[PDB]
């Protein structure tokens, strides 16, 4: 390896480069100018980003002498062996040569001092911090430290002296990504159909490891595709097909989401009839920020990212949200309504905390609130609660939302049959800006959805559905579904009969429309008239504040 | 010699209860 | 054991074998193309599918060196002496040949690292870390592991490099309980009698692990059978009868009725006795249930052919005292989908959070064991209608039904779980539960009429002895308004 | 907070301690309706926190100088022992910003925007006579997203003749984005809403 | 026993798991017998603290894991069942669970007249009508 | 006594009743008698903590089981007898429940408590056994 | 240095910081600097060992056991005052301690001066907080 | 004192204080900073079951009393405060006892010659010890 094998980190690179050369190619400079660079480095990020590699890279390229300490080898059974371990270390390390120490998981071996309660890693952290600095303390040998948790260090320990300097190896972008593709690719052959900039372009989360892991998937389907056909006619002429990345790329999500993975499910925008302008501009609202970037930089502007569903209950607000998660390219995260509470003190603010940085680490993500009135409910109306833990939940939502973050992309949708009892604060522009009311649909939205509902089922030739979609009037898309249900059920009922029938010594190829007919008997309005008129009552008290315009 | 022994017992959590309000 | 004893999971079998054996056996693919295969499995699954069985297989089949790392095996009471026991086991499958580590009940030793306190866990981890992906990391050794709950484990090791790819090991479908039970029969004498199409028709929610418990309970019905008809045979069992044992249809129908779902043990509801001709009256109904709830069950290929998916939900809802629990007590013991029953307000509890969570464990319980009827007496009490409080014990009851509305139709994985509905007072209920979708079809059960009535009495009085001249007409004709319970 | 015992209080005494070593410093409590509850059950461990944080603030002299910024939306729940004089005494009420502060902040978001020279923002703000600043931000926004829009279509109509120089027709702001702009806005703060803000600040 | 397992060291409890199971498999056909099972097998995802975690796991592979058992049978006694983990409740591990619970007036009858076998009674004391007066009475 | 053995450690308080019953049953036929016993008797439901449920078990395998109890008797002692397990209540645990709660009662503690000292002549107990009406004893 | 006070063989340690301190007062009116007392500090509760009760009780018998004629103090170094064994606090042990705090705008110039004092140059306000 | 009987020792030590003044003479003694022996009930369970059965176990022939003293009044146990071990508190709630001080301190010093500690004990107010 070396360091044309790391990739995605520039400044970074250029930083631990020049401290772990400058300091043994041209040390002349450094007491000319009369002060010596810091000497202590620590990488910190997520996993998988190239710390361990980038440790390797130096040992690799340096020619000075290299000693690698792993988290736990330190410490043993006999008493004062772990002290022991470390001064041997070092001994061996500053007498024989200019060398590079590098602690590997550093985490393991230095708590934050005030939260341990063992006594042998205090006495370990205390030896590395007095070992780290004082008299006699160090000459002229470089210490390297990676860790996942910085958080977790004591403080006294990442001072100047010992740790002077912190590089950040964070989660690369666009360009990185394909940097990395480009690097992973270099020794595999490859077939002319390839796009890396698109794939890159397409791999929204994806970091260090998880680019090698897709590498390898879209690998192992060729050797699976090319293996039962069946000598050197088969070794080669492999070529790795752009097919192959395109289904690795369908299965694999981001390591960091690979706790919160959403189960499949298969919609389109086909599927979801009506609402076309709706559709439109959730197209225009979750992927323009994300395709056009410098355009929107351009302008000065930060995108708008919230948005609520409301409306009468069973319209399509979670179908909604199943054609987002499945036909957009940007990563999604199904949250329930109650499903983050917990018995415990604190641990649902725990929950949102965590689930809100998943999705901005691996960003661009779509956030889906389901029933958000649920966990997001008016302050103090409660008189007997819980110790106002609900409060407290729907504060944090307030601050994560929209406080001291970063304003990267994560949008947040929210469904909830129920606009009313959100708290104001909610509804705010800046966390869910604009509220999309989601109507019951009109004649033509109705034949609409009985056509995407039955694109699927055979229809007879001279069926038609203009006659069921007039005939209903202040129906909803559930009660549609329950119809077109009903009269299949009754086709199968009529199928199995018929078998029955000629087993006593494709008989119904179709549903007749004799069935849609005799199916439509038992059909009825799921939303009563009170909850329209609330509705609308709702809709227009919104249209009613704004005014003189 | 002498010989070191590891030991980690337990610890202590905070639940949250529901009350119900008769007004 | 071998490869052909492990039925049921074809694809995931197939997807091991892949990076366990053809990295061995043709090293010549992957040097060709480039790259090198994983070396990382984490295989998870609800409990009893066939982990350690696949595991034992691959121990047994492969002539790769095997290792065995059971979880909690390391630990040792001097500080840094579990990770000691980790570097001999990695050492040692380095230093001898191309190896494969197999850690069992790996949930033990590999939690969030975060979240747990104790020294000796985080240190044990960090080891795990480092000897799975460091400097130098592994030189073809392939590493599996096994567990029941995969979400509490440190997402450092569900990582490339580390575990490269989970296997979803779940619950087998008819073809695979078909294969189970020809794998676990091909050593036992059967009858001539015995078709296991039917039985792993009839046989729902089974892991696998159950078939081997229904094949055994089968094998102790016969040698009962057999210990009853002959004698006790203190000294010496006769060798002629050993020669004719045999299985019969009726020791597998006997063990099937008696056992359950590994999966809903915890929920088994008491077995009451009802059948169809102990409700009189409701015929409609009663075919109409009958239907809805076997024709998504035994026919999915016609419903798959029309491209529509089956109705799920039904209410019932009348005066008291007309049969809706008599029609939920007679579904649940002459159905062949599982039943989980239960009452109103049974899912409360006084910490904040635990009912949404109950639910969601029945829930999914219902889910797992699928098909499954899900039967909820007096909704009134756990699906209130929600806002309708102006005074609140801290909005509990908003989230518990907000928990109801999302689990029956949400962000969800389509299956075969059907609700049934008993209710006295339909007009508190939400409407938003009341919609298709949740509870489909609202069915009425007004009080009998005349000819029900008749059919009433006579359905109660199926083992009592009357008069030979007793006449129950005029008794039908004399209530005019009453009830089943009158 | 936290659900072990102790670890909340241990985690206010660890923030003040680091804030008071660097002084001078400007600890920002946001969204104190979490924190400074009501007294008024949950093992009272809020009132242990609440009570962390007095003890903790009453250590406070001209010396250290540690400056502390509370941020509430409803102010009816803070406890008044944090109100009381000698402890916090100024507080600041925020309206909702006359047409010169309309203005003034249409005129500070779209300070890095290109706009048409000959655009005048008075209008806006004397037709917008209940807005907030979340309104503004969100009314700049969709014009935005609208030129965006326009932008994209146009250069989509360019690679078509392309198919069969300046990157779009116009990169500043058009007065039509605007004035199709304003069918999309809200006022997000009801008079109910600010009824009761009106007699706290009387109060 | 159920609590005498565990000890103050952290892996005493697994190692004297290890020890017994491999003392009842060393020399012969064996029966272990667990009091308050209970006790050392809490239901996961709902218990803190890693020393019952680990000790449970440790009993899942011991009773049911690679090479799991040979000749050994295994029996356990609860109050209540339902607070067991169900990887505990599977066929393998615990295959019949069988449910001794209330005797009837038969059984309660039995009880009796066993029960006053050494004791020394009067001829006046009948035991079949004493047994149908106890109703919820067990053992 | 109650609080005294419950401990923090795990794998502690049981081997503290454990020494506790190891050593009432080592020297002679003896009488333990554990206080408030309330405190480390939960009832095994409304706990959370795994070491009260885990003494709970030790407990009720000390005292009854295999070759459980040779010639010692066990006396308890709570305020609230109802918060106790029900298997604690059982026979052969705790099989006998004593009810310990008057005027004639007052006057023989009076008489007993001042056996040792001349108070006077002219003291009469009467109105003491009378006017401390509310005194335990 | 407070790690590495404990040695290999048993009670090896009390014999080195025995012969260590001996030799520190016999020689002259010599100046002893320890590192790191939180080390040796864990307030008596945290420790649940036996090295730690000999080796900081023999520390104590040391600290008491100075006749006026050797004319030898300690000066002691903790980043974490409060976590401090009070049993060592006592007077005739550990007095007199120092609040070293944060320096003024004037003590980061002087400082910014000591510093810069050795390099070829071509502040104190906008730096606030920083400390040595 | 209070936390100088830590090291199974500290009920060795509470054993070994009391059979050392039960042994002597009738004599008294002196238990400085109680609130960290006593930490209110609700090791240290175990020696405050030690020191309630060793104040409860003085008959007559000991003749021994026992002296405590405390900063705060509220982190005691209601066992310990009992009817048998600790009845009688008293409430300790001046410039002549501080003029006594001053004159036990400073009187071991080369002091002055034009010096008046009745000002220096009038205008020291709220100093102790
Ligand atoms: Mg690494
Ligand atoms: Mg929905
Ligand atoms: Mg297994
Ligand atoms: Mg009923």
């Amino acid at each position: 390896v070396g360091y044309d094998d790391i990739g995605g980190c520039r400044k970074q690179m250029a930083q631990i480069r020049e401290m772990v050369e400058l300091p043994l190619r041209h040390p002349q400079l450094f007491k000319a100018i009369g002060i010596k660079p810091p000497r202590g480095v620590l990488m910190y990020g997520p996993p998988g980003t190239g710390k361990t590699l980038m440790a390797r890279a130096v040992a690799n390229e340096t020619g000075a002498f290299f000693f690698l300490i792993n988290g736990p080898e330190v410490m043993s059974k006999m008493a004062g062996e772990s002290e022991s371990n470390l001064r041997k270390a070092f001994e061996e390390a500053e007498k024989n040569a200019p060398a590079i120490i590098f602690i590997d998981e550093i985490d393991s071996i230095a708590p934050k001092r005030d939260k341990t309660n063992g006594e042998v890693e205090r006495r370990v952290v205390s030896q590395l911090l007095t070992l780290m600095d004082g008299m006699k303390a160090r000459s002229n040998v470089v210490v390297i430290a990676a860790t996942n948790r910085p958080n977790s260090i004591d403080p006294a320990l990442r001072r100047f002296g010992r740790f002077d300097r912190e590089v950040d190896i964070g989660i690369p972008d666009a360009t990185g990504r394909l940097e990395v593709l480009r690097i992973h690719t270099k020794n595999m052959k490859l077939a002319d159909d390839v796009d890396l900039e698109a794939l890159a372009a397409e791999t929204h989360g994806y970091v260090g490891a998880d680019i090698a892991s897709l590498c390898s998937e879209a690998a192992m389907q060729q050797i699976r595709e090319k293996m039962d056909l069946i000598d050197a006619e088969v070794l080669d002429s492999l070529g790795v097909t752009m097919d192959n990345f395109r289904f690795a790329l369908g299965n694999s999500n981001p390591s960091a989401l690979r706790e919160t993975v959403v189960e499949s499910v298969n919609v389109t925008w086909d599927d979801v009839g009506g609402l076309d302008e709706i559709k439109e501009e959730l197209k225009e609202t979750v992927e323009y920020p994300v395709l056009h970037p410098d355009q929107y930089t351009k302008f000065g502007l930060s995108p708008s990212k919230g948005v609520l569903f409301y409306g009468p209950p069973g319209t399509g607000k979670t179908l909604l949200a199943k054609a987002v998660a499945t036909e957009v390219s940007a990563n999604f995260i199904s949250v329930k309504g109650p499903e983050l509470l917990s018995m415990w003190y604190g641990e649902s603010e725990s929950n949102i905390r965590d689930i809100f940085d998943k999705a901005r680490a691996a960003a661009p993500t779509v956030v889906f609130l389901d029933e958000l009135d649920s966990i997001a409910k008016a302050r103090g109306g409660s008189l007997g609660d819980a110790g106002g833990a609900s409060d407290r939940v729907v504060n944090q939502l307030l601050t994560e939302m929209d406080g001291m973050n970063a304003k990267k992309n994560v949008f947040v949708i929210g469904a909830t049959n129920r606009p009313d009892q959100i708290d104001p604060a909610i509804l705010r522009p800046g966390r869910l800006d604009q509220l999309i009311y989601v109507p019951l649909p009109d004649e033509n939205a109705r034949l609409s959805i009985l056509n995407a509902q039955l694109r699927k089922t055979p229809l007879e030739p001279g069926l038609e559905l203009t006659a069921i979609a007039k005939a209903t009037q202040g129906f909803s898309g559930a009660d549609l579904l329950y119809i077109v249900q009903r009269a299949a059920k009754y086709a199968i009922k009529d199928s199995i009969e018929a078998h029955r029938q000629h087993e006593a010594e494709d008989p119904v190829p179709y549903i007749t429309k004799e069935h849609f007919a005799e199916a439509m008997k038992t059909a009825k309005r799921s939303v009563s008239d009170a909850e329209l008129r609330r509705y609308e009552a709702y809709s227009q008290q919104m249209k009613a504040s704004r005014g003189q315009f | 010699a002498a010989a070191a022994a590891a030991a980690a017992a337990a610890a202590a959590a905070v639940a949250v209860a529901v009350a119900v309000a008769a007004a | 054991v071998g490869y052909d004893d492990i039925g049921g999971c074809r694809k995931q079998m197939a997807q091991i074998r892949e990076m366990v054996e053809l990295p061995l056996r043709h090293p010549q693919l992957f040097k060709a193309i480039g790259i090198k295969p994983p070396r990382g499995v984490l295989m998870y699954g609800p409990p009893g599918t066939g982990k350690t069985l696949m595991a034992r297989a691959v121990a047994n089949e492969t002539g790769a060196f095997f290792f065995l790392i059971n979880g909690p095996e390391v630990m040792s009471k001097m500080a840094g002496e579990s990770e000691s026991n980790l570097r001999k086991a990695f050492e040692e499958a380095e230093k001898n040949a191309p190896a494969i580590i197999f850690i069992d009940e790996i949930d033990s030793i590999a939690p969030k690292r975060d979240k747990t306190n104790g020294e000796v866990e985080r240190r044990v981890v960090s080891q795990l870390l480092t000897l799975m992906d460091g400097m130098k990391a592994r030189s073809n050794v392939v590493v599996i592991a096994a567990t029941n709950r995969p979400n509490s484990i440190d997402p450092a090791l569900r990582r490339f490099g580390r575990f490269d790819r989970e296997v979803d090991i779940g619950i087998p479908d008819a073809t695979g309980r078909l294969e189970v039970l020809r794998i676990h029969t091909k050593n036992m004498k059967l009858a001539d009698d015995v078709d296991l199409e039917a039985l792993a028709a009839e046989t729902h929610g089974y892991v696998g692990a159950d078939i081997a418990s229904l094949c055994s309970e089968a094998a102790m019905q016969q040698i009962r059978e057999k210990m009853d008809l002959i004698d006790l045979d203190e000294d010496e069992i006769d060798a002629e009868v050993l020669d004719s044992l045999g299985v019969t249809m009726d020791n597998f129908r006997f063990a099937l009725g008696n056992s359950n779902p590994s999966a809903l043990r915890e929920t088994v509801v008491e077995s009451v006795n009802v059948t169809w001709d102990d409700v009189g009256g409701l015929d409609e109904i009663k075919e109409e249930l009958k239907e809805t709830v076997e024709y998504p069950v035994l026919h999915p290929d016609q419903y798959t052919k029309f491209g529509l998916s089956p109705s799920k939900g039904v209410l019932f809802y009348g005066p008291p005292g007309t049969g809706k629990t008599l029609l939920a007590k007679a579904v649940a013991t002459e159905v062949s989908a599982n039943f989980i029953s239960v009452k109103g307000p049974e899912l409360l509890s006084m910490w904040y959070g635990e009912s949404e969570s109950n639910i969601r464990d029945i829930f999914d319980k219902a889910r797992a064991a699928a098909p499954t009827v899900v039967f909820l007496d007096e909704l009134d009490s756990i699906a209130k209608a929600r806002g309708g409080s102006l005074g609140d014990a801290g909005g509990a009851s908003d989230r518990v039904v907000n928990q109801l509305l999302t689990e029956m139709d949400g962000m969800n994985a389509k299956k075969n779980v059907f609700v049934i509905g008993a209710t006295n007072r339909p007009d508190q209920i939400d409407p938003a539960i009341l919609r298709p979708g949740r509870l489909d079809q609202l069915i009425y059960v007004p009080l009998p009429d005349e000819n029900a009535r008749l059919s009433i009495l006579n359905a109660q009085l199926r083992k009592t002895p009357l008069e030979p001249g007793l006449e129950l007409t005029a008794i039908a004709k004399a209530t005019q308004g009453f009830s089943g319970a009158d | 907070l936290s659900m072990w015992y102790g670890e909340s209080e241990s985690n206010i005494r660890d923030i003040f301690d680091k804030a008071r070593a660097a002084a001078p410093t400007v600890v920002f409590l946001d969204e104190l309706d979490s924190i400074a509850k009501a007294r008024g059950d949950a093992g009272g461990a809020s009132d242990r926190v609440v009570n962390q944080l007095l003890t903790e603030m009453d250590g406070m002299n001209a010396k250290k100088n540690v400056f502390v910024i509370g941020a509430t939306n409803r102010p009816d729940q803070i406890d008044p022992a944090i109100l009381r004089p000698g402890r916090l005494d100024q507080l600041i009420y925020v309206p909702l910003p006359d047409e010169n502060a309309r203005l003034s902040i249409l005129n500070a978001q779209l300070r890095k925007t290109p706009l048409e020279p000959g655009l005048e923002l008075t209008a806006i703000a004397k037709a917008t006579q209940g807005f907030s600043g979340a309104d503004l931000l969100y009314i700049v926004q969709r014009a935005a997203k609208y030129a965006i829009k326009d932008s994209i279509e146009a250069h989509r109509q360019h690679e078509a003749e392309k198919e069969v120089p300046e990157v779009d027709p116009v990169p500043y702001i058009t007065k039509e984005h605007f004035a199709e702009a304003m069918k999309t806005a809200k006022r997000s703060v009801s008079d109910a809403e600010l009824r009761r803000y009106e007699a706290y600040s009387q109060q």
